[PDB]
């Protein structure tokens, strides 16, 4: 029971901890872009203004 | 038949007393195997543990 128990909780957080580890940089890169795109716009459109 | 009726009972003890040493061989015999998968377990947890 302590071996089954382990080795579940272990194949379990390594399938929900590699998900959360790539949603982090997900994140990361996605607030990165936010700003990138936030700076295309914001020329974009003031040049379109203009 | 008076003596045949003494080797059948010699031999019906002796077939008695090997079931029983059988019984209590296959008795610990079954004690050893569950004790030494209990030890694999206790292995297998580290072993699951590092897996």
């Amino acid at each position: 029971a302590m071996s089954m128990a382990v080795e579940s909780t272990g194949n379990a957080k390594a399938e929900a901890e590699s998900r959360a580890e790539a949603a982090r940089i997900e994140g990361e890169g996605s607030v990165l872009q936010a700003k990138l795109k936030a700076q295309a716009l914001a020329i974009e459109t003031e040049a379109e203004l203009e | 038949l008076a003596i045949e009726i003494t080797t059948n009972s010699q031999e019906a003890a002796a077939k008695h007393e090997a079931q029983r040493l059988e019984q209590e061989a296959r008795g610990r015999l079954e004690r050893q195997k569950i004790l030494d998968q209990s030890e694999a377990e206790k292995a297998r947890k580290e072993l699951l543990e590092l897996e």
